[PDB]
Formats: structure tokens, sequence, C-alpha cells
């Protein structure tokens, strides 16, 4: 038979891959540890090594056609072995590709911009033009940064990124696809499983009328942000136009978590950040991740390998050995698993140990299933799984009973807004922005915005969905998509949407599963043991499931919902819309402060 | 592409071969 034919190159193909994949896993580890014009070279024959075993691998798994394999397990990891890539697009064209690639994901790491009436001394995103963005009051500042980086990068990036479009397109048809959109959908996709089948357009669907029910709210929370914003920037907020792009905590507006400075319901009550208790506490790195280490004991997961212990570097190597220190957590096989955070004593950073520490959690669960099927469910179901921590390690009651919130300061209804607004610029301020964003690229590859009206689209677009207006005009030289990493580094960016529902309506089950008896927002589920359970029964499974199964092993359901993520924020919802009562709610994408 | 992943993240290309 050809299914057992099939099983004789799964098995002979898992032994020699968990061997060059844990070898080429190890050098981009050690690269990054350690950036050394030596580690770059190996890292790189590492990857030219894995590349070619796959290229190889899928080449012989096209000569085992779908139609005569029954089993399922079987098709899964025949068909990831089948499609991706495949080099379809010839070797001159299969290499540009790649410089393209390259090279708009380098100028974007070597970005420098210097002042347009002042140059002397350029500066680079990070953490220069980013803390101006983060940290300026000065409507003048923000704007210089905001259009240098679009006027320089991203004009030096149109050229390229129109080259890009092409090329992904010609693989993606080759690749069967109508467009280098329609694959990135893909993920998604589940054909087999009757009742839990998923179409690559069900999806944007979906995205859509889930985003739907989220606009009452985005509403609100953007009319009280424009009221704020009126109050700092005094003479630049129409009070109903949208808001100028510069002006919402970061270089693009992805999330609105700095303006809480000019947004803060209550300045009165003291601000959650334990940052000081801890730097009181005098806790170390060690503690952060080993406090928690015993979180998921609590809910009966294991404690970290000791390898774990051995080899993550969880504090700043220092100046011997550059290090990039993007939080990170790794899978290489063979039992090894580490994380790499340069850690600095702080509430986010130890917010950010439990998610990074879930991944482990959730690589570790699914270590014993087959090499293909050790994944996520789908491209947002890792993501969810560290943020369902952070936002129950946040719960006070978790700080409190840590012992980093003293038993006193009872929660009032103050600051459970505060809360709720701290986290809504974030959670809830990304989703238009996120479903913006990709959804321009989704027409882009669809052929339904042409270049000469590109950039046209764009802010025509964050204005309508968004309601964020370009500070100045901008033509078709300038390609501010690319200026953002995801966009010049080839990355679907749909993934946050769909992990902010699953979160929630992820977090609602566990802690239903704790049967906690207050608001979501303050369910610390930090000794449910039942709770643990159920998320081990999806996390064990790996890829091995499709994802509308998956989701329903826990929640109840076999598609994202909003609704378990619209209680959450509820009681924010009704005091926003109290608040913005004689506010206009809503915007205009007429108005321009160009004008 | 990408049948498996190392890290949880998505760093830059260039720290990739
Ligand atoms: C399977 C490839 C992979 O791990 N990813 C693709 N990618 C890169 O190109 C890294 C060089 C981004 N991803 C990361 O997790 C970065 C380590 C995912
Ligand atoms: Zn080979
Ligand atoms: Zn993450």
């Amino acid at each position: 038979t050809i299914e057992e034919q099939a099983k004789t190159f799964l098995d002979k193909f898992n032994h020699e891959a968990e061997d060059l994949f844990y070898q080429s896993s190890l050098a981009s580890w050690n690269y990054n540890t350690n950036i050394t014009e030596e580690n770059v070279q190996n890292m790189n024959n590492a990857g030219d090594k894995w590349s070619a075993f796959l290229k190889e691998q899928s080449t012989l798994a096209q000569m085992y056609p779908l139609q005569e394999i029954q089993n399922l397990t079987v098709k899964l990891q025949l068909q990831a072995l089948q499609q991706n890539g495949s080099s379809v697009l010839s070797e001159d064209k299969s290499k540009r590709l790649n410089t393209i690639l390259n090279t708009m994901s380098t100028i974007y790491s070597t970005g420098k911009v210097c002042n347009p009436d002042n140059p002397q001394e350029c500066l680079l995103l990070e953490p220069g033009l980013n803390e101006i963005m983060a940290n300026s009051l000065d409507y003048n500042e923000r704007l210089w940064a905001w259009e240098s980086w679009r006027s320089e990068v991203g004009k030096q990036l149109r050229p390229l990124y129109e080259e890009y479009v092409v090329l992904k397109n010609e693989m993606a048809r080759a690749n069967h696809y109508e467009d280098y959109g329609d694959y990135w959908r893909g993920d998604y996709e589940v054909n087999g499983v009757d009742g839990y089948d998923y179409s690559r357009g069900q999806l944007i669907e979906d995205v859509e009328h889930t985003f739907e029910e989220i606009k009452p709210l985005y509403e609100h929370l953007h009319a009280y942000v424009r009221a704020k914003l009126m109050n700092a920037y005094p003479s630049y907020i129409s009070p109903i136009g949208c808001l100028p792009a510069h002006l919402l905590g970061d270089m693009w507006g992805r999330f609105w978590t700095n303006l809480y400075s000019l947004t803060v319901p209550f300045g009165q009550k003291p601000n959650i950040d334990v940052t000081d208790a801890m730097v009181d506490q005098a806790w170390d790195a060690q503690r952060i991740f080993k406090e928690a280490e015993k979180f998921f004991v609590s809910v009966g997961l294991p404690n970290m390998t000791q390898g774990f212990w051995e080899n993550s570097m969880l504090t700043d190597p220092g100046n011997v050995q550059k290090a990039v220190c993007h939080p990170t957590a790794w899978d290489l096989g063979k039992g090894d698993f580490r994380i790499l955070m340069c850690t600095k004593v702080t509430m986010d950073d130890f917010l950010t140990a439990h998610h990074e520490m879930g991944h482990i959690q959730y690589d570790m669960a699914y270590a014993a299933q087959p090499f293909l099927l050790r994944n996520g469910a789908n491209e947002g179901f890792h993501e969810a799984v560290g943020e369902i921590m952070s936002l129950s390690a946040a719960t006070p009651k978790h700080l409190k009973s840590i012992g980093l919130l003293s038993p006193d300061f009872q929660e009032d209804n103050e600051t459970e807004i505060n809360f709720l607004l701290k986290q809504a610029l974030t959670i809830v301020g990304t989703l238009p922005f996120t479903y913006m964003l990709e959804k321009w690229r989704w027409m882009v590859f669809k052929g339904e915005i042409p270049k000469d009206q590109w950039m046209k689209k764009w802010w025509e677009m964050k204005r309508e969905i968004v309601g964020v207006v370009e500070p100045v005009p901008h033509d078709e030289t300038y390609c501010d998509p690319a200026s953002l990493f995801h966009v010049s580094n080839d990355y679907s960016f749909i993934r946050y949407y769909t992990r902010t529902l699953y979160q929630f309506q992820f977090q609602e089950a566990l802690c239903q599963a704790a049967k906690h008896e207050g608001p979501l927002h303050k369910c610390d589920i930090s000794n449910s043991t039942e709770a643990g359970q159920k998320l081990f029964n999806m996390l064990r499974l790996g890829k091995s499931e499709p994802w509308t199964l998956a989701l329903e092993n826990v929640v109840g359901a076999k598609n994202m919902n909003v609704r378990p993520l619209l209680n959450y924020f509820e009681p924010l919802f009704t005091w926003l819309k109290d608040q913005n009562k004689n506010s206009f709610v809503g915007w205009s994408t007429d108005w321009s402060p160009y004008a | 592409a990408c049948v498996r992943s190392f890290c949880s993240s998505l760093l830059p290309r260039i720290h990739c071969a």
C-alpha cells in the first residue's frame, strides 16, 4: 500500500530532520547569544543544509499523492512537506527574492534618519526614533520622526516591495494559490475533517464579521482618547476627525499603550506598576523566571528541564558578547528547551517571562508528537497561550498572593477601570490597526489596488477602518507599510487579531473550569490544576488535530469568538459610553491637519 | 515554508540564513 510506503518515508524523514533541525536551531541560538562573524557563517551553513534537505524531502513527498492516503495524520505530514515554497520559481528568480527579502530586512534593521533641518548625527529607529514616539509630547518632533522614517526607509523600500509583490505572487500561483495572500490564509485551511473543515476565504469573512461587534467598543475608546489628546496636543485635534498618525505612543500607532500617561481615568489612584516593589524585594531574573516556574506547577504542568536552566540566557550577557535581546523561547528538539531574554527587573519583563514560558510549556506538551506535528494548531495558537499567562500574572490577587502587592490596597471600581483602559489601549487598540494593515496587503496581492493608488488606498483606509489620518500627504514615492517590521520581514500579520480573540476565548473556559466567581479581568487560575489539565489537552496535540477541533476541546466552538473579549472590557465599555455621552463617537475621513 | 519553529518570535530575516 502507499499509505504504508509513505509511513516508511516519514519515519526516515523524522530521523534525519530531528538531527538537521536541532543542528540548525542551535546555530541560530549560538549567533543570537553571541553575534560573531563566525556564528553567522555556521548559522548560514546550518540553514543552507536544512533548506536543501527540505527541498529534496518535498520533491519526494509529491510522489505520495494524497487521494490514495486514507489516514489523517499521514496526510497532514505529507501536505506539510508537499506544500510550502517548493522553489517552484527559477534559480534566477528564487534567488533575487531572497536578496529582496534580506535587503528589505537589512535597510529596516540598519535604518538611520537625520534631522531634515539639522542633520549632524542621524538616529536609528531603536532606541532613538522609538524613544521619541514613546515619550515626546512635542507635536513637531514626533512628526519629524514619523515622516523621516517614511520619508527615507519607506521610499528606498518602495521599489523593492513592488518586485517582492510580483515574484511572491508567481510562487503562490505556481503553488496553486490565487495570490501570495491566499497562501498565508492557508494556515487556517482545514480540509478532510467533516464538520470542522475551514476555507482560505472563511477567515476573511469571520475576520470582518467578528470585527463588526468590536466597532461599538473601539469607537468609544477612539472618542475618549481623541478627547484626552485634544487636552494634550492643544491645537491639532478635530473633535470629530481622525487622529494624527504620529500621536499614538509608538511609530505606527500599532499600540496605544504609551498614552496611559495622557488618558488615565484617575491619575490619583497609584499605578499597579510593581516594578519598584520588585526592586524593593530585590528580585533577580532567576527569581522572575523561577516565580514563573512555580505558576505552571500550580496548574499541573511540569517544572522546567534542568537543561533549560543550564542553557537558557535570562540576563543580558554583557559587552564581551553582543546578543539580540528580543524576548524569545526556543525548541531545538532532543529535549532541549531554552529562553533567550535580557531580563530587566520590571513589571513588563516580569509579565514577559510568563508568555515566553508559555511557549516552552506548549513546546513541551507536544514533543511526544512527530516532527511535522510538533507545531501550534495554527499561527495564532502559540501567542494566545502566552498572553493568557500574562492576563493572570497581572491579576492583583496574583500580585498580592505573590507578595508584590501588600494584602492591603483592596481593588476599587476606579482601579478596575484604570486596568481595563491600560489593557484596552493595547489589546483593543491593535485589532483595527492589524485588520486594516493586513486587509491592505490581502488586496494588494489580489491585484485589486494598482501601484499608482497604493498609498492612496493606504491612508484612505487608515481613516476609514482605523480612524487615523496622515499628518502629511504622501505620494507614490512612499512605502509606509514597508516601514513596519512584519511587512519588510515578509510576515503574515493576521495572527495577532486571531490570537487576541482566542486568548479571551480560552481564559473564560479555564476560569470557568477554575470556577472563578467575579469578572474575568481578575481570574488568577494560579492554583487551578483542573484548568491546567484542560489546557494540556489542547497543548499536547500540537498540529495533530485541525485548529477547529482543538478549539472545541476547550471552549465549545470551531471558529473564533468575540463575545468573550467583549465581556472582559464590558465594565469599561459602559463607563466609556457615559464619558463620551456629550462627546462625538465616530470620525470623519475628510478631516486633515494639513488641509 | 517553515514546517517547524525554533523561536516563538519573528526575528529579523538577517538573523537567519
Ligand atoms: C521554520 C522557520 C521559522 O522558524 N520561522 C520563520 N522565520 C524566520 O525566517 C527566522 C529566521 C521567523 N520565525 C521565527 O520564529 C524566528 C526565529 C519563524
Ligand atoms: Zn538528503
Ligand atoms: Zn510570544
